[PDB]
C-alpha cells in the first residue's frame, strides 16, 4: 500500500483518487493519500472550487517511483513530481502518517470496481498515448485533443489514441468495399488486432483508458475513441468468443460506474442503440444490455 | 453541402459535375407463385449518370444476371451503383473527371464515398430536391435499349438532343426536369402531348421531337398545365 503525499493545499479543490473524491478547503492541513492499492494504475485528479473549468489529473503507478503533489502558484495548479531521494520520501510519509494528516484510499474489501475498470490498462501504454517521457506519470485534462481530432493544434499536448476511421483506405480493402464496410471483421482482426495492437488485451486497455479519461475529465475526444472502439467490435461479424465475453464485462462495469447525471453527455445514442439492437453482436452483450435497459432506458 | 434551390445555378458553371440516380437500378415485378405465395422477378435496370451542363448521359445498363444468387438486392443495388460510377470515373481522363458527384438519394452517399476513397478531391453531395430522374425509363428509346440488353452494357446519349445550339444549359435542364416531371406525374397524357402532331418527328439520333422554339413554348406550357392540374387534382383543388 503506497502513499502520495501533498506539500500543502493552498487553494480549495475537490480531489479525486480513482472513483473516490473529497473536498479540501483553502489552506486546510491536507497532506495526501495513503493506503493506495498496489497492482493497479491510479489517477489523482483535481477540480478547483473557483474554476470548475478544467478538470485535470495524473495517471501513475506507485511501483514505478515515489510521487508527490505540490501546488504551483505560478501555473496555478497542483503538480505531480517524482522524489528521487528515497529516504527523504519515507521520512516525509512516516511523519505525515504519524500526524494523521492523510486520507485513506477507501476501498471496500468486496469491491472489485477499480480492478474491473483498469484490468487491461498499463502505465507503459498510457505513456505512449500521453507523450512526456521525462516523467513516469501522465497528465490529462478536459481540453486536450486527440491526434485524430487534430487532423480535422499543439502536437505535444495531444492524446495519441489509435486512429479508427470506418471510411478510410485502412478500413476498406480494394475490391471489398461493400463487404468491409458492412462487416468490419477485416479491419478489427487483421488491421487493428493483428497489425497495430498485437492482441486483444492492448485493445481493451486503450478502450478502458479512453473511457476513464472521458468520465473523469469530460474529455470529448476520449469519449469519441471509446465509442469508436466499441462500435468496431460490434460491427464485426467475426470476433473471438473470449473477446465478446470480456467486452460485455468491461462495458458492464463502465456503465455501472458512470454517474447517472452524466449519461446525457457521455453516452452516444446512435452507437449504443446500434450495438445493442442492430449490430452483429446485438445478442452477445447480455450483461451490458441488461444494465443499460435498467439504468438508461431513456437513451434507448 | 447539399444541393438545393439556393445554389441552383451552380449546376451550370464550369466545374465538371455528375448527377447519379439509382432509382431504376433494381427493378422487379411482383407476382403470385403456384402455392399462392408472392415472389419477385427482376427486370433489366440502369444507372442514370448525367452531366447537367453538357447533357451527356452515361447510361449503364444493369442486366438481371448481376442479381443471380445474391441476397439483400436493394442493398446490393446501391453498392453496385457506386462500383459502376467509380469505374466510370476511373475510365475518364483526369481532365474529364468530375469535381462533384450529386446523388439523388441519400442512401447512395456512403456506398459512393467508400468506393471513391481513391478520389479524395471529388465531393460526394446529396440533394434536397425530389428530382424526377426516375422517369427516365419513360423515354422510349432509353427504355428500349435497357429492356433489349442481353449483357451488361454502357450506352451514351445526349439527353438534350441539339438544344444547346439554341438555349443555355440552364434552360435545357429546366426543360428536361419539366418533361420528366410530366412523364412522372401522368405518363400517358405527357406522351400524348409530345407526339400528338404526326408532322413533328424524332430524329434517329435524338430522344425528343424536333420542336421549333415556338413549339417548345407551347409544349412546355402544356406540360405545366398537366402537372398543375394533377398537383391541384391530387391535392383535389
Ligand atoms: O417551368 C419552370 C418554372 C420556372 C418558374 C416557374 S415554373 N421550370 C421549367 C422551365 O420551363 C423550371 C424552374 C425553371
Ligand atoms: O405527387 C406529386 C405531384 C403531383 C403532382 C405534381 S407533383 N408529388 C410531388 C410532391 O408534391 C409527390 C412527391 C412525389
Amino acid at each position: 500500500m503506497n502513499t502520495v503525499p501533498f506539500t500543502s493545499a493552498p487553494i480549495e479543490v475537490t480531489i479525486g483518487i480513482d472513483q473516490y473524491s473529497f473536498n479540501v478547503k483553502e489552506n486546510q492541513p491536507f497532506h495526501g493519500i495513503k493506503d493506495i492499492p498496489i497492482g493497479h494504475v491510479h489517477v489523482i485528479h483535481f477540480q478547483h472550487a473557483d474554476n470548475s473549468s478544467m478538470r485535470y489529473g495524473y495517471w501513475f503507478d506507485c511501483r514505478m517511483g515515489n510521487f508527490y503533489i505540490q501546488y504551483d502558484p505560478k501555473d496555478g495548479l497542483y503538480k505531480m513530481m517524482e522524489e528521487r531521494d528515497g529516504a527523504k520520501f519515507e521520512n516525509i510519509v512516516h511523519n505525515f502518517k504519524e500526524r494523521q494528516m492523510m486520507v485513506s484510499y477507501p476501498k471496500i474489501d468486496e469491491d472489485d470496481t477499480w480492478y474491473n475498470l483498469t484490468e487491461f490498462v498499463q502505465m507503459d501504454k498510457i505513456r505512449k498515448i500521453v507523450r512526456k517521457d521525462e516523467n513516469q506519470f501522465s497528465y490529462v485534462d478536459s481540453s486536450m485533443t486527440t491526434v485524430q481530432e487534430n487532423e480535422l493544434s499543439d502536437p505535444a499536448h495531444s492524446l495519441n489514441y489509435t486512429v479508427i476511421n470506418f471510411k478510410s483506405r485502412e478500413a476498406i480493402r480494394p475490391g471489398h468495399e461493400m463487404e468491409d464496410f458492412l462487416d468490419k471483421s477485416y479491419y478489427l482482426n487483421t488491421v487493428m488486432l493483428q497489425g497495430i495492437f498485437k492482441n486483444s488485451s492492448n485493445y481493451f486497455g486503450e478502450l478502458q483508458f479512453a473511457f476513464l479519461n472521458a468520465m473523469f475529465f469530460g474529455n470529448y475526444g476520449s469519449s469519441l475513441q471509446w465509442h469508436a472502439m466499441i462500435e468496431l467490435i460490434c460491427s464485426s461479424a467475426t470476433v473471438p468468443k473470449h473477446m465478446l465475453d470480456k467486452l460485455d464485462e468491461i462495458l458492464y462495469y463502465q456503465i455501472k460506474t458512470l454517474p447517472e447525471q452524466y449519461s446525457d453527455i457521455l453516452l452516444n445514442e446512435r452507437v449504443w442503440n446500434i450495438c445493442l439492437y442492430s449490430s452483429f453482436q446485438k445478442n452477445s452483450l447480455h450483461n451490458t444490455e441488461k444494465i443499460m435497459e435498467n439504468k438508461y432506458p431513456e437513451l434507448l | 453541402g447539399a444541393m438545393n434551390s439556393s445554389n441552383y445555378a451552380e449546376l451550370f458553371n464550369n466545374d465538371i459535375k455528375l448527377f447519379v440516380d439509382d432509382t431504376n437500378v433494381y427493378r422487379v415485378t411482383v407476382h403470385k407463385t403456384f402455392e399462392g405465395n408472392v415472389a419477385t422477378k427482376a427486370i433489366n435496370g440502369c444507372i442514370f449518370t448525367l452531366n447537367p451542363k453538357t447533357g451527356h448521359l452515361f447510361l449503364k445498363i444493369i442486366h438481371t444476371s448481376v442479381w443471380a444468387g445474391q441476397k439483400r438486392l436493394s442493398q446490393l443495388a446501391k453498392w453496385k451503383t457506386a462500383e459502376e460510377v467509380s469505374a466510370l470515373v476511373r475510365s475518364l481522363p483526369k481532365e474529364e473527371q468530375p469535381k462533384q458527384i450529386i446523388v439523388t438519394r441519400k442512401a447512395m452517399l456512403d456506398p459512393l464515398e467508400v468506393h471513391m476513397l481513391d478520389f479524395p478531391n471529388i465531393a460526394i453531395r446529396p440533394t434536397e430536391l425530389r428530382l424526377p430522374f426516375s422517369a427516365a425509363m419513360s423515354i422510349d428509346k432509353l427504355s428500349d435499349v435497357v429492356m433489349k440488353a442481353t449483357e451488361p452494357q454502357m450506352v451514351l446519349f445526349n439527353i438534350y438532343d441539339d438544344w444547346l445550339d439554341r438555349i443555355s444549359s440552364y434552360t435545357a435542364f429546366s426543360r428536361l426536369t419539366l418533361l420528366l416531371r410530366a412523364l412522372k406525374t401522368n405518363e400517358e397524357s405527357a406522351k400524348m402531348i409530345l407526339l400528338s402532331d404526326p408532322t413533328i418527328t424524332i430524329k434517329s439520333y435524338h430522344l425528343w421531337p424536333s420542336f421549333t422554339d415556338e413549339q417548345w413554348i407551347t409544349i412546355e406550357s402544356q406540360m405545366r398545365d398537366l402537372i398543375l392540374t394533377e398537383y391541384g387534382r391530387k391535392y383535389n383543388v
